[PDB]
């Protein structure tokens, strides 16, 4: 159910993102967002069908216990892409034309606009910290080594 | 492909993606953490994966 609950919130984000940066018709806004989405979501169906794929390949009696684990996650994964790319960009496409007018976080309703703000906040310093990691890469990479001495 | 480079593109990517990333990660968080708090039947092996 987590993985399963992952991709029906990895596509609406896509759908309001244009949305909210063009101001976009919220019928075109699926394919103008999803022609570069529908390549990426079926991709990774081949590799979370193949994290699960050669666990359920063993025998005795640890092979009873491996299948029926892996099939239940495949049987989830393999039609959740087929959904995420047949149902979802209708509906996001009929039972929602938001349109929104003057507001940008800042009324909101009540006074819990500041929430988003301190989202932008964080990824202006995210951008910022990315930027003091690509600074030197020295330390940063060979932090990495001294991590899979751990492993 | 279209516009940047390398160093550049790499930076937009991410601040565009951040907010998948959080919204994935709080809510796998939340839905898994039941099976790890909770005791009773079976809950030695929900402990094991949770």
């Amino acid at each position: 159910i987590g993985l399963l609950v992952d991709d029906a919130i990895v596509v609406v984000e896509n759908v309001e993102r244009v949305m909210a940066e063009e101001g976009l018709s919220p019928r075109e806004a699926a394919r103008k967002s999803m022609g570069q989405i529908q390549g990426a979501l079926v991709g990774i169906a081949m590799v979370l069908s193949a994290v699960f794929l050669p666990m359920a390949f063993f025998g005795g009696s640890t092979g009873v216990i491996y299948r029926q684990f892996s099939i239940t996650i495949v049987s989830a994964m393999a039609l959740s892409v087929i959904v995420a790319l047949i149902l979802t960009p209708a509906l996001c496409a009929t039972m929602l034309k938001p349109i929104e007018k003057g507001d940008h976080g800042e009324h909101k309703g009540g006074f819990f606009g500041w929430f988003n703000r301190m989202f932008l906040s964080t990824t202006h310093g995210y951008e910022r910290g990315v930027a003091s990691i690509l600074k030197h890469r020295a330390p940063y990479l060979l932090i990495y080594v001294v991590i899979v001495a751990g492993m | 492909e279209q516009g940047k480079g390398i160093v550049e593109a790499a930076i937009e990517a991410c601040r565009m993606r951040l907010r998948p990333i959080v919204m994935t990660s709080l809510a796998f968080i939340l839905g898994v953490v039941p099976l790890a708090i909770s005791t009773g039947a079976g809950s030695g092996s929900q402990h094991a994966i949770g």
